[PDB]
């Protein structure tokens, strides 16, 4: 349980993932050229869980990118911090996904799939034990979505005993950019329930919606959500980076968040939000629903397990308190019966530009309510068949949509049925 | 690596090509030899050995007079002249003469010179077909020629301009005739079609243009506009970019319902904003087709924005149309939006008629109004074939009369398909 | 209470303090075995683990048969255009060849007229 | 599509098929040797339409001249121009047809056909991509009605994908040649029902009523009508001859112009009218060309327009005036006249222009009709048969020949069937 | 010579291990070097031909960074590799994985390397085990180890100290789970187990200590005086408690009823008389484990005095308590204690938070009492089992989901055996 392998898959997992390597390698001291210049030990400690050893004191991120379109290669390429990668984990196709899941699932897909395992497989061996794997992608398109998914189905069968990992951002007619982005996100959601460990959902629907109401952004670009994603990125990957008392890895992280294995998908949060405090103040804003990166109210269901890190000076006894607190304050937002499923974190190190922040990691029942709004939207579509043409003329029966939507709709039952389980 | 072959059938489809790569040729600083002082235009450009860059283009005609001028233009030295394909006789305005009588002595020619440009191709997205719908090669020809590629390449990606007829430009009195038959034969091999109604673009060029008679050149150069924003995505690598699979991806919900409305701003007479631009597409004066959408449902909304153009201010805009109660979208469509944007600013041939502008956007719009102009045609079909009027004409060449009523009837079921998409 | 002295050593003594006698007069796997349990467990992880790795070949073969079936629906799209596309040139070759014989037929049918009317005048 | 053959045949066809060469050949700049001697490149650009280039640097029509009579052919080297036809494409007998179509079309006139096929075939060879023929003639005598109707049929048999078209003169009782004229005229209609494509109807009794009423001449003469006659053949070739927008050829108009294969009967007309030789001191407006043109005074054949109902119109400017007047002009006269065109062909008027007038008028108009009224021409033949036929006057000019009673009686049910299919879309409804 | 050989397993194991062995270098006068200027230090130190003396120790932590503080810490000279077992990934909190995945990987080399300490042994008396309840390490392999003692060392004498879980300090949701399962599966094969509550740690480093955020080494520095009382007279030449043996003759009437109270007094943040100390040793605020004596029966009770402490101001501090309390014994057993001074006085760390005291005392007393602290922990384990909530992590290891439930009744007979005896 050292090394984790980061994959990103598709323009929005391109983008986000840049973003976050931008972030967390000004957290740890890396200059674009891959030369550690920071000021502290605690920044190298365990680097080498995202970071392979380079000869020459250079740290190269243990990162593969890959896409069906070479314009967003370039675009990273040429990004701020565009040469610090390993310029032969670019997998690039040439003809695109044309917004289409079945092309990335099935045809164009399959074409480059073996081409990225062999960049996997590389890095895996260069690995004294690999943690597992963390994949960043859009459900909405068809390369991150389609192809994203068949990445993490081939690497469960080349790897069955990994944990997977995936930041998963879903798709909102707010910030959309293709007409069939319930088709492309359905399907996924059915693979992500099958084969994934744990799943961050990154809601681009929460994403705008924090955007205008509190950051008082009246036109939010995907840069401004973005900003939010490499805090939230940074924030919940902090206990794999940085040390402390729980030697946090991804196994432990499943082992104490998911208490079944369908309910593994995460409602992300952060405080301070800010655009391009106290402690009592952190410990609120964190539970708030203007601070979740999942379009859900918590306080419409119950929370089953809750994982929260707190970066910056300050006292943990004080912390330790208003965590308490707020917990038996709001008991009728949690299950009874799990003793203890509120644990608290804590790291020295602030990010960047903020001296205190809070990064909440809650398994919540109201997640169900992301899952029914992309199932009304599916309905919607495929009850009039729209474009369903596009899918089948590339090989797919119908059954694959009624099943996915079927898997989708039984998860929020499964949801429902724990929201009212008592002791 | 991602080539699309473009080809010109008839006088409409050569002529409208003359004014399409010409304009490439300004859009990319080729000179009239191919010779040139983002390697994007690739995709419609090979380049020979001595740096000489061709056009990835066929131009056929069954009769010489107009691919003449072409061999003996300004760019008589662009193409190679076995692009450049001619016949003796034309169909003589007649759909059975261009798809059969006099089509079949040269389909194999035109055939055999698309196979080796589809040798040269890596990566292959699919063929850019211009025609017209009256003429008797645009028609005939363009319906045998689809037909043929369906078999040659499966089903490769292929899409349409096709020239609609209007009565202030025409040729022919049988141009409906030819209409029905050449869409009802062409559908099932048609991916997307893009219309373009001649008597859209004749208004435009009097009200914006301030032209008194437009003739074909002031009606090309316009249309050449629209043609040069669809293919812009392609030639040029921008910000956000729209291939040939997400333009049928994303604009074509069912597939018989693939036909497209373009609408194109600022048309100025030789600077307005994103949002005035961005308006101006969903006002009925500026649409290529006349109809009236605000009597139908819009299914699908493609925006393609070229030159100085920031992604906050589409956003800004599309938010603003998406409050509008007079812009009504299906209720099976969450969202119906699609977005590109290319940063190198409208390239206006000197000389011409349009004024140089810093920004401007084509929207690609799959509306139930569109069906008012299968509507016109089919009326203008009826008048005549209730009387068989000019019947005989195509009957001679060897077609029968069930032809024209099957093609009819597909007609019937396609406005009625309209219909059912419209409702709720 | 009753002290009793249990010992005495180098680093220290012992003894022991009675408060009350007791109310009661008294005091009322193998190797193998072990082996087997984790041999059981072990067994059971790699059953699990291959009717996993069974389900996710079994989705290998889905998406060779969904690929394959998008390649025999454009062979058939080829075939199907192929055979109406040289049926109806055929049809229109029958047709036009047809109207071109009854047109320079009835023509020689006036041929032949001509040449009663030659006759008729003769006689 | 470039190439037509012309043929001319009979007295009244060798004499406007010679006005007509020299009308356009004026036009084009070619001089009675066959050079030219012009000044505008647009003479020269289509003039292969007609002509061919013998070398010498000169222009011969491809032109064949037939007549039974020797005489008239004669009168035609002797004419001017007459030097300019090659002299191998002169086919004459040494008999007439008495202006009787039996001998025409049955006994002399089959012994000289094979003759005409020679140079017919010469002149369609050399061709590198021929339109068709078109053919004048007179339809009231023997050898240009019988004899040129024998040819279009034996010229159908072996070049049956090409265009046939003619210029077909009727007879009229003011300017007569024999009484037996409606046989004649009757026996030609049958077989341009059924072997042409095209037919200009050039009406003898429409051109003396304008001689005679509106250009004043008491005693008219065939000079005077054939004036009327070279204006508008020069008018409806126009857009043969010159470069245009319709890149215009024989089958697009027929493809336009006949919605029905019998009804190819086109009544012509023209604007301004004129008498030969006559200087125009006030040239016409565009307004007087349209209105003029659609008038009853100005057609080359005795129907009123307003009788009847316009199935397609073809009309060509000539002259430097504004398309956009002209196009003004025309969709106000259909609007206001919408009575006069049948409502089940959209855009069934199609308008032209050409910037270089005809010699001596600096703007004219030429008008090409299909219109119902033609049936009044058709009427008029079938009262002056019937007549006859009744008495069965005349019959032994023809029996005599071979002929019998029943291709009389066919002849005259066929047009008057003509005459019944032109009544049913006279009243066709939308 | 009465050798006891110390095993250490999982993190709490191995730093409680580091605690122990640092203070007896302290007390015994051994340098980190392992040199040395009463011979019963050997029974915990063997001897090597450099003069070394080596504890008797091996430590167990499939985790490689906290075996690597005991190879770079201040006395890592003491130890020699092969008493060292690391590996590469540990239990990730997970009992089913530490007993069965990794157990059945590395049992024989642990027990190869036990076995060559005991081949030093001329007189083994038996085995000290220190690992926690809650970890995956700590509670899976441990019993594991326990069952193979049972068959490879038949007759010897296993003690146990064990860490029981507390929140404050908890690492994992299913620390209850754990517990339960190695408690189950040990019971049979430990004839003394000393509870160390987390809790009761927390709770005395913070009243007694002026401590806000009691570390791990807080917590250890106090286990470790407790571990030394318990010991010492197995490492000098004492009286009472002076063979393993002797400690379930003196606490354990009943083998299943095996899990003495510890009390210590007095703890002083960095001079208290012998009654002062001894009514502290009746105070529930010093016990460390949980619970009220006021609701069981005493089963033995022996007092533990260390430093200047002299008989006849014992007995009469026994005599003032037995006049103002009672103090309830079980009908068959007498009541009264057996009483032990060992010279040696008190050590503490140096520079720690404990103060250096003239006298302590460590009362080991059999109450029913503990018997509250397995039904807290009972009841939690009830509350996750009933939905089942985190079991899939156990069966994916290849356990059976009867275990919990043939575990949880062995718990049940457990409460219902100290009910019994407690009458
Ligand atoms: N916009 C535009 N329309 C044209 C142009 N040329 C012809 N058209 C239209 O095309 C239709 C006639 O079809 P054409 O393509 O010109 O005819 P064709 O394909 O050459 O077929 P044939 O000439 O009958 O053999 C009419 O409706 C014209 O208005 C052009 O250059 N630009
Ligand atoms: N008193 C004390 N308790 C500790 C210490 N370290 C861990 N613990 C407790 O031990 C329990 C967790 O078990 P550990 O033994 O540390 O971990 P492990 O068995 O190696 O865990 P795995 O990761 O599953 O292998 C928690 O209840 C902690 O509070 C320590 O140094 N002192
Ligand atoms: C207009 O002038 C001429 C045109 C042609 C000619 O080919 C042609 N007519 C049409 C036509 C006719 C009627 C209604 C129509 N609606 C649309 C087209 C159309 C199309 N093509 C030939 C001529 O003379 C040889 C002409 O000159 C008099
Ligand atoms: C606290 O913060 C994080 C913890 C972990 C992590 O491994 C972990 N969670 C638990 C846990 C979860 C829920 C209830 C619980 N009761 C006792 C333990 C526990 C145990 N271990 C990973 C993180 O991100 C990588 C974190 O940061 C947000
Ligand atoms: N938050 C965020 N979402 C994005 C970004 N880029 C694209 N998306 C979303 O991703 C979906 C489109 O998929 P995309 O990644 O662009 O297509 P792909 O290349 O086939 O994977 C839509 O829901 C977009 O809103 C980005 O930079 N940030
Ligand atoms: N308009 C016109 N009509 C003529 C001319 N010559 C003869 N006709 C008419 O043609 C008919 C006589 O036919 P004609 O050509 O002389 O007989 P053919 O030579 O035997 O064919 C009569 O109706 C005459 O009025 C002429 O030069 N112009
Ligand atoms: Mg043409």
């Amino acid at each position: 349980m050292r090394e984790i392998v980061h994959i990103q898959a598709g323009q929005c997992g391109n983008q986000i993932g840049a973003k976050f390597w931008e972030v967390i390698s000004d957290e740890h001291g890396i200059d674009p050229t891959g030369s550690y210049h920071g000021d502290s030990d605690l920044q190298l400690e365990r680097i080498n869980v995202y970071y392979n050893e380079a000869t020459g004191n250079k740290y190269v991120p243990r990162a593969i990118l890959v896409d069906l379109e070479p314009g967003t290669m370039d675009s990273v390429r040429s990004g701020p911090f565009g040469q610090i990668f390993r310029p032969d984990n670019f997998v690039f196709g040439q003809s695109g996904a044309g917004n289409n899941w079945a092309k990335g699932h099935y045809t164009e897909g399959a074409e480059l799939v073996d081409s990225v395992l062999d960049v996997v497989r590389k890095e895996s061996e260069s690995c004294d034990c690999l943690q597992g794997f963390q994949l960043t992608h859009s459900l909405g398109g068809g390369t991150g979505s389609g192809m994203g998914t068949l990445l993490i189905s081939k690497i469960r069968e080349e790897y069955p005993d990994r944990i997977m990992n995936t930041f998963s951002v879903m798709p909102s007619p707010k910030v959309s950019d293709t007409v069939v982005e319930p088709y492309n996100a359905t399907l996924s959601v059915h693979q992500l329930v099958e084969n994934t460990d744990e799943t961050y959902c990154i809601d681009n629907e929460a994403l705008y919606d924090i955007c205008f109401r509190t950051l008082k952004l009246t036109t939010p670009t995907y840069g401004d959500l973005n900003h939010l994603v490499s805090a939230t990125m940074s924030g919940v990957t902090t206990c794999l980076r940085f040390p402390g008392q729980l030697n946090a890895d991804l196994r432990k992280l499943a082992v104490n968040m998911v208490p079944f294995p369908r309910l593994h998908f995460f409602m992300p949060g952060f405080a301070p939000l800010t655009s391009r405090l106290t402690v009592p103040e952190l410990t609120q804003q964190m539970f708030d629903s203007k601070n979740m990166m999942a379009a859900c109210d918590p306080r419409h269901g119950r929370y089953l397990t809750v994982a929260a890190i707190f970066r910056g000076r300050m006292s943990m006894k004080e912390v330790d308190e208003q965590m308490l607190n707020v917990q038996n304050k709001n008991s009728s937002y949690f299950v009874e019966w799990i003793p203890n499923n509120v644990k608290t974190a804590v790291c020295d190190i602030p990010p960047r530009g903020l001296k205190m922040s809070a990064t909440f990691i809650g398994n919540s029942t109201a997640i169900q309510e992301l899952f029914k709004r992309i199932s009304e939207q599916f309905t919607a579509m495929f009850r009039r068949k729209a474009f369903l043409h596009w899918y089948t003329g590339e090989g797919m029966d119908e059954m694959e949509f009624t099943e996915a939507e079927s898997n989708m709709n039984d998860l929020v039952s499964e949801y429902q049925q724990y929201q009212d389980a008592t002791a | 690596m991602r080539e699309c072959i473009s080809i010109h059938v008839g006088q409409a489809g050569v002529q409208i090509g003359n004014a399409c790569w010409e304009l490439y040729c300004l859009e990319h600083g080729i000179q009239p030899d191919g010779q040139m002082p983002d390697d994007s235009f690739n995709t419609f450009f090979s380049e020979t050995g001595a740096g000489k860059h061709v056009p990835r283009a066929v131009f056929v005609d069954l009769e010489p007079t107009v691919i003449d001028e072409v061999r003996t233009g300004t760019y008589r030295q662009l193409f190679h002249p076995e692009q450049l394909i001619t016949g003796k006789e034309d169909a003589a305005n007649n759909y059975a003469r261009g798809h059969y009588t006099i089509g079949k002595e040269i389909i194999d020619l035109v055939l055999d010179r698309i196979r080796k440009l589809a040798d040269q191709c890596t990566g292959l997205q699919g063929f850019l077909v211009f025609h017209s719908f009256g003429g008797g090669t645009g028609s005939g020809f363009t319906s045998l020629l689809m037909e043929r590629l369906s078999v040659d390449y499966g089903k490769k990606s292929k899409l349409e301009f096709s020239i609609y007829p209007a009565p202030q430009v025409s040729t022919a009195v049988v141009e409906p005739y030819n209409s029905i038959l050449t869409t009802h034969t062409t559908l099932e091999h048609s991916d997307c079609a893009f219309m373009v109604d001649n008597e859209a673009i004749y208004d435009i060029c009097r009200r914006n243009l301030d032209i008194e008679r437009p003739t074909y050149t002031n009606l090309n150069r316009l249309i050449s506009q629209i043609v040069s924003s669809i293919t812009a995505s392609l030639r040029f690598d921008g910000a956000l970019n729209v291939d040939l699979t997400e333009f049928q991806t994303n604009l074509v919900p069912y597939p018989r319902i693939h036909f497209p409305l373009a609408t194109y701003a600022p048309v100025i007479s030789a600077q307005l904003s994103v949002a005035e631009i961005t308006n101006a597409c969903f006002e009925p004066a500026n649409q290529m087709v006349k109809c009236d959408p605000r009597h139908g449902k819009y299914m699908a909304c493609c925006l393609l924005y070229r030159g100085d153009v920031v992604p906050k201010d589409v956003n800004a805009a599309i938010a603003t149309i998406k409050t509008k109660r007079s812009i009504q979208f299906v209720d099976w469509c969450p969202t119906g939006f699609k977005v590109g944007i290319n940063y190198q600013p409208p390239t206006v041939v000197p000389g011409g008629d349009l004024a140089k502008v810093q920004r401007a956007v084509c929207m690609l719009s799959n509306t139930t109004a569109i069906a008012e102009a299968w509507a016109r045609l089919d009326h203008k079909f009826d008048l005549m074939y209730a009387k068989r009027a000019f019947v005989h004409w195509y009957v001679g060449e060897g077609m029968e009369e069930g032809e024209f009523s099957e093609a009819r009837e597909d007609m019937a079921a396609l406005e009625k398909d309209y219909e059912e998409v419209g409702v709720d | 209470m009753e002290v009793i002295e249990l010992n005495k050593a180098t680093s220290g003594q012992s003894w022991e303090v009675i408060l009350k006698p007791p109310s009661f007069d008294g005091v009322p796997p193998s190797l193998e075995e072990i082996q087997k349990k984790l041999e059981a467990a072990e067994e059971r992880r790699k059953y699990q683990e291959a009717e996993l790795l069974k389900h996710l070949a079994e989705k290998r073969e889905h998406e060779r048969e969904v690929i394959q079936k998008a390649i025999e629906e454009n062979n058939n799209f080829i075939k199907m255009a192929k055979e109406k596309l040289a049926q109806k040139m055929e049809s229109n070759k029958e047709n036009r060849e047809a109207h071109l014989a009854a047109m320079l037929e009835r023509l020689q049918e006036k041929d032949k007229h001509a040449e009663e009317v030659r006759k008729n005048k003769e006689l």
